This record gives C-alpha cells, sequence and structure tokens, in this order.
C-alpha cells in the first residue's frame, strides 16, 4: 500500500526572536517509507539538519523528525518540504508561529 | 497504566545493488533506547538513551548478533514473499515486524506481542494467547503452517513471557529517574482574533511525557466539538511531547468556554 505523509513544522519551544530554538518537521503517516524532506530558510536548503531512526505506528505507517536549530526574526520565512511518491509536486508547509 | 518494551524493524529490499536496509529501533514506553542502522558505519547496536549505557560489552554484543541475522532472514524472506505475492524484483518492497510486552506495575506480565507486514499491510500476527498464528492471506498461511510445523510460537510464548519482562523490569530499575518520571504538561491559552466577532481560541499542551494526553474543549459545561481543531501529538524533540486543541469562538464569548487537559501527570483539574 501507499499512504500520503501528514506534515507540521513547529518550533520546540515557544518562539521568540533572536533566540535560537530549534525547527522541527514532523512527518508521519507515510509508507513507503523512501522520503526527502528538507527545512528551507528563505527558499533555501539548510543542510546540517538531522532527523530521528524510522519507526512505525500501530498501523504500519513511518513516521520521522528532522529539526534544525534556528533563531526566528521577523524577516527570515521558514518551511518543509517533503517529497514522496504519493504527491504529485512536493508539499511545502510553512512554519506559522502559533501552531 | 503499566510499560512496555518495543521492537521495530524494517527491512527494504534496495533492487539497484546491494542488500535491503534493515533498521531495528527499541523503545522502553515512549523513550527509543537503542538502534541499529546498517548503512551505518559501526555494524553496532547503539546506546540511544543515557541509562542503556551502563551495559557491558556482552549486552553490546548479543544484541548486534541477533538484529545483523534477523536482517539476513528478512533478506532471505523479501525473496521468499515476492514469490508468494509473484511480483517482480524489480520492485522496491518492505517487510516490517513489531514485537514486544506490556508488564504491569507490580512487574508482572499483561500482554506480549510479535505481528508482520510486507508492503505496509498485515502478513502473519502471533495472537493473544501466544499459542496460535493469524495468516491474513494465503500467502502468510503458507509461513503459518511452516511456523506450525517448527513450532516456533513455544519459542515466541517463552520470550514475550519472560526474557522480555525481565530486561524490561531492569531497564524501569537501571532507567527510574526519567523511565518512572511523569512529566506533567505545561499548558497555556493563546487568543488570535480574526475579524470582528470572531476569534481563535488554542488550548496548548507542552513538555509532557508520556504522549498519552487528552485535550478537550467545554462551551458552557458541555462539551464543544463543532468547530474546534487538533493536532496530532508531535516529538518537541527532546523527549516531551506537545499537542494543541483550538475552536474558533465570537468575539467576547471567549469566557464560556474551558479547555480540559487530562494526564496521567496530574490528577485530572481544570
Amino acid at each position: 500500500i501507499q499512504r500520503t505523509p501528514k506534515i507540521q513544522v513547529y518550533s520546540r519551544h515557544p518562539a521568540e526572536n533572536g533566540k535560537s530554538n530549534f525547527l522541527n518537521c514532523y512527518v508521519s503517516g507515510f509508507h513507503p517509507s523512501d522520503i526527502e524532506v528538507d527545512l528551507l530558510k528563505n527558499g533555501e536548503r539548510i543542510e546540517k539538519v538531522e532527523h530521528s531512526d524510522l519507526s512505525f505506528s500501530k498501523d504500519w505507517s513511518f513516521y520521522l523528525l528532522y529539526y534544525t536549530e534556528f533563531t526566528p526574526t521577523e524577516k527570515d520565512e521558514y518551511a518543509c518540504r517533503v517529497n514522496h511518491v504519493t504527491l504529485s509536486q512536493p508539499k511545502i508547509v510553512k512554519w506559522d508561529r502559533d501552531m | 497504566g503499566s510499560h512496555s518494551m518495543r521492537y521495530f524493524y524494517t527491512s527494504v529490499s534496495r533492487p539497484g545493488r546491494g542488500e535491503p536496509r534493515f533498521i531495528a529501533v527499541g523503545y522502553v514506553d515512549d523513550t527509543q533506547f537503542v538502534r541499529f542502522d546498517s548503512d551505518a558505519a559501526s555494524q553496532r547496536m547503539e546506546p540511544r538513551a543515557p541509562w542503556i549505557e551502563q551495559e557491558g560489552p556482552e549486552y553490546w554484543d548479543r544484541n548486534t548478533r541477533n538484529v545483523k541475522a534477523q536482517s539476513q532472514t528478512d533478506r532471505v524472506d523479501l525473496g521468499t514473499l515476492r514469490g508468494y505475492y509473484n511480483q517482480s524484483e524489480a520492485g522496491s518492497h518492505t517487510i516490517q515486524m513489531m514485537y514486544g510486552c506490556d508488564v504491569g506495575s507490580d512487574g508482572r506480565f499483561l500482554r506480549g506481542y510479535r505481528q508482520d507486514a510486507y508492503d505496509g499491510k498485515d502478513y502473519i500476527a502471533l495472537k493473544e494467547d501466544l499459542r496460535s498464528w493469524t495468516a491474513a492471506d494465503m500467502a502468510a498461511q503458507t509461513t503459518k503452517h511452516k511456523w506450525e510445523a517448527a513450532h516456533v510460537a513455544e519459542q515466541w510464548r517463552a520470550y514475550l513471557e519472560g526474557t522480555c519482562v525481565e530486561w524490561l523490569r531492569r531497564y524501569l530499575e537501571n532507567g527510574k529517574e526519567t523511565l518512572q518520571r511523569t512529566d506533567a504538561p505545561k499548558t497555556h491559552m493563546t487568543h488570535h482574533a480574526v475579524s470582528d466577532h470572531e476569534a481563535t481560541l488554542r488550548c496548548w499542551a507542552l513538555s509532557f511525557y508520556p504522549a498519552e494526553i487528552t485535550l478537550t474543549w467545554q462551551r458552557d459545561g458541555e462539551d464543544q466539538t463543532q468547530d474546534t481543531e487538533l493536532v496530532e501529538t508531535r516529538p518537541a524533540g527532546d523527549g516531551t511531547f506537545q499537542k494543541w486543541v483550538a475552536v474558533v469562538v465570537p468575539s467576547g464569548q471567549e469566557q464560556r468556554y474551558t479547555c480540559h487537559v487530562q494526564h496521567e501527570g496530574l490528577p485530572k483539574p481544570l
């Protein structure tokens, strides 16, 4: 079977500008496991981004967590870009501070 | 409430060149404590939790040997099953196995389990009694007979009911400091307007451990569900979890809606 990734970008602790914090991209609900997830600052890729170990929930769907350290500001934009088999064009989900 | 030991294993075949990818990941409740992944240079079961580091090199040798032999078994089985489902070998397919045990609070065993799945769908599972198997289809019926003839279920009953319990019991002693500490959630409300007449009340619960939480909204004493939005619990990324639920509300009426947060770390209040 296949199933489409669900995505949630958030920070680890309440965002405060100028403070370092961590940017998280939670991907889950997918199957196949092969997935490319990249965290974008202002459109560009952050390398030096890590993920967790691939596990699966009760329905054999995989989940994964990707994170970098970031320091919010009002000017930069942040997002996650996920691409996987079930999607025709990769979803980009932009980090809104209030969720 | 009780505690769990659980192993998660994935095998993905790589048709291009090479052996399939094997990742084993072991958990004591919501806490990963070990990983093995085969592309990782060390070819070693690595500690993923402070408290499992105290195990000496024998642990790590008996453990690295079993996950490596496992990977060798589902390599042989990625082929077998592709025979069963008559599939082209140019494909990539996955095999997944979850096994583990739940002890209760007094150290005594509650339930144990071991089920696998070819390409995201159930294949064979040990039934609740640890004596019999559940084939989901005719391919897995092939394996069940094979397994029925080799009395393998005697082997799993043994490990789930005993070994599993004994090592879990132990990890909760070495691990007490965090494995038995519940972290009650840090809750706080946020009010985000929209136009005049509507606003959103988002109730946050953050920093909690373990991940079982129940977040709910009520209008005037009765449970509000229409117009509420809930997110999946998500790893904060430091061992704790996060969650929030919101409701759209008429401006001026925010006092009618209490959020109710239930978690094992706090005797349920408001």
